[PDB]
């Protein structure tokens, strides 16, 4: 299910 | 739920699909440059933990807040872009950001 660090990527990545 | 970038932005990452955050900050910044924070500047973090790293350069964000009169279902946002330093707090193997602590 979704890792803390991928969780980090969906919230705050807009790369 | 309405236009603009953090209206837009917040229910596609579904941030504000089942409530309405209060505030979120975007990166405008590849992901492996924001990885490499973790090994950038070591900062104690606002809990006094020493597991955060400041970036050594500024980098583009998108500051999403709340505005006082938005209430779920109709989530509203106010949309502040800024070049900061950001602050994370890193953890496992790879070391990696698992939240951010601030902005400066």
């Amino acid at each position: 299910k979704e890792t803390a660090a991928a969780k980090f990527e969906r919230q705050h990545g807009d790369s | 739920s309405s236009s603009n970038y953090c209206n837009q932005m917040m229910k596609s990452r579904n941030l504000t699909k089942d409530r309405c955050k209060p505030v979120n900050t975007f990166v405008h910044e590849s992901l492996a440059d924001v990885q490499a924070v973790c090994s950038q500047k070591n900062v104690a973090c606002k809990n006094g933990q020493t597991n955060c790293y400041q970036s050594y350069s500024t980098m583009s964000i998108t500051d999403c807040r709340e505005t006082g009169s938005s209430k779920y279902p109709n989530c509203a946002y106010k949309t502040t872009q800024a070049n900061k330093h950001i602050i994370v707090a890193c953890e496992g193997n790879p070391y990696v950001p698992v939240h951010f602590d601030a902005s400066v």
